[PDB]
């Protein structure tokens, strides 16, 4: 085990759900949902009839409400709950005003949903992908079709739906059993062209990076990670999307290994989150390994197994500067860079002054003034 | 109104 | 069906 | 065939 003073990261437990009386029977992907580090929503059932909303921003205060619905998520930052029943009926409520933001019935059941932005909720059915601007005031409007699902997502469990800030690029992630392992399939979608591309991958996120020469204008990159179910080889890719011709500097595509030890045969990437501010990628595996990469270069900075209990969900942490996850024991664990230790770590453990400068300059971090 | 939750 | 991600 | 990007 590595001591905290030696790490490039700060590692914390936000809450333990079992400590709060949550049964392990509900500590699973469909029951215990996590859109951001602000809230955890636990669906419980007893005698044929609830949600426990854990407010991580208010000392882990628990709000319990009975519900007729069978699935629920909280918004990333506001006291706004989205509930669905029988896959077709969806309602979204501001719990503070008790006001209904959205209320509609879909023609095809929702099988997956995820907040794409502060304004927009993403929905996936067996055949389609839709989005709703939940705050637009049009309570009874159904979500607008984004596109049909690609055939590559056929017979998958949909596990993520992400978008860029512009809400014109999207990725939907599904997994399936193959070769005794879990393979990942991603449908990438450009709304501008209304065209999809199918790729292999278990995790996906869109982010932005400020490059020298481009002034204050960021370029957009898509970050994706895969473990090949046939070979067992892991790979992270970072690629530019929609390069603005007015900008002189381009982002060169980066590809880096995702290491898996010989005894982690059936592990795979389960989450990826990125700090735009620091240019740091956080990749988490199902078996609890954290992998940090520098965003500009794709360089691997750090690998450590932060938990031995399997992870089932994750989300952004600390104003999207880190990653948080939930393990099978209901531990909500958080990793972010250590602002005081990361630069010294790169200088001393990685022995790389140039990389240390990249990180320190982008993040405004101490350690490389000399 | 219809509600899926006990507000 | 059982959730794959929870296996 | 047309792809969006080189992945």
């Amino acid at each position: 085990a590595m001591a905290m003073s030696d790490l490039p990261i700060e590692f914390t437990e936000l809450v333990d759900l079992m400590s709060l009386g949550i049964s392990p029977q509900f500590l699973d992907f469909r029951s215990t949902t996590f859109e951001s580090d602000h809230f955890v929503t636990v669906r419980e059932t007893k005698d044929g009839t609830s949600v426990a909303i854990v407010d991580l921003a208010k000392g882990n205060e628990v709000t319990r409400k009975n519900m007729g619905g069978d699935s629920a998520i909280m918004h990333p930052s506001q006291m706004v709950i989205s509930v669905r029943a029988n896959g077709t009926i969806v309602q979204i409520f501001n719990l503070e005003t008790k006001s209904k933001l959205k209320s509609f019935t879909l023609d095809e059941p929702v099988i997956f949903w995820r907040w794409l932005s502060e304004t927009t909720l993403g929905f996936v059915t067996a055949r389609s992908i839709l989005t709703s601007n939940v705050f637009d005031g049009n309570v009874n409007a159904k979500p607008q079709l984004l596109t049909l699902r690609h055939a590559n997502l056929n017979n998958t469990q949909i596990i993520n739906f992400v978008a860029n800030k512009n809400l014109d690029w999207f990725a939907v992630v599904g997994i399936l059993q193959e070769n005794g392992r879990i393979a990942g399939r991603i449908q990438l979608f450009s709304k501008q062209r209304n065209i999809s591309q199918a790729i292999d991958g278990h995790v996906a996120i869109f982010t932005n990076i400020l490059l020298e020469g481009n002034g204050s204008t960021p370029v957009q990159v898509f970050v994706t990670g895969n473990r090949n179910a046939t070979t067992g080889a892991g790979e992270l890719r970072i690629i530019e999307i929609d390069h603005d011709a007015s900008l002189p500097s381009q982002y060169q595509k980066e590809t880096t290994d995702i290491f898996f030890p010989p005894d982690a045969t059936n592990d795979f990437p389960i989450a990826v989150q990125v700090s735009e501010k620091y240019g740091i990628i956080y990749l988490l595996t199902k078996y609890g390994f954290i992998h940090l990469y520098e965003l500009e270069t794709g360089t691997n900075l750090f690998v450590n197994r932060i938990t031995a209990e399997s992870v089932f969900t994750a989300a952004p942490y600390n104003h999207e500067n880190g990653i948080a996850c939930i393990n099978k024991k209901g531990q909500v664990l958080a990793v972010e860079i250590s602002t005081s230790q990361i630069v010294p770590y790169i200088l001393n453990k990685l022995s790389n002054v140039a990389l240390a400068l990249i990180v320190a300059t982008r993040g405004g971090l101490p350690g490389a003034d000399d | 109104g219809v509600s899926l939750i006990d507000l």
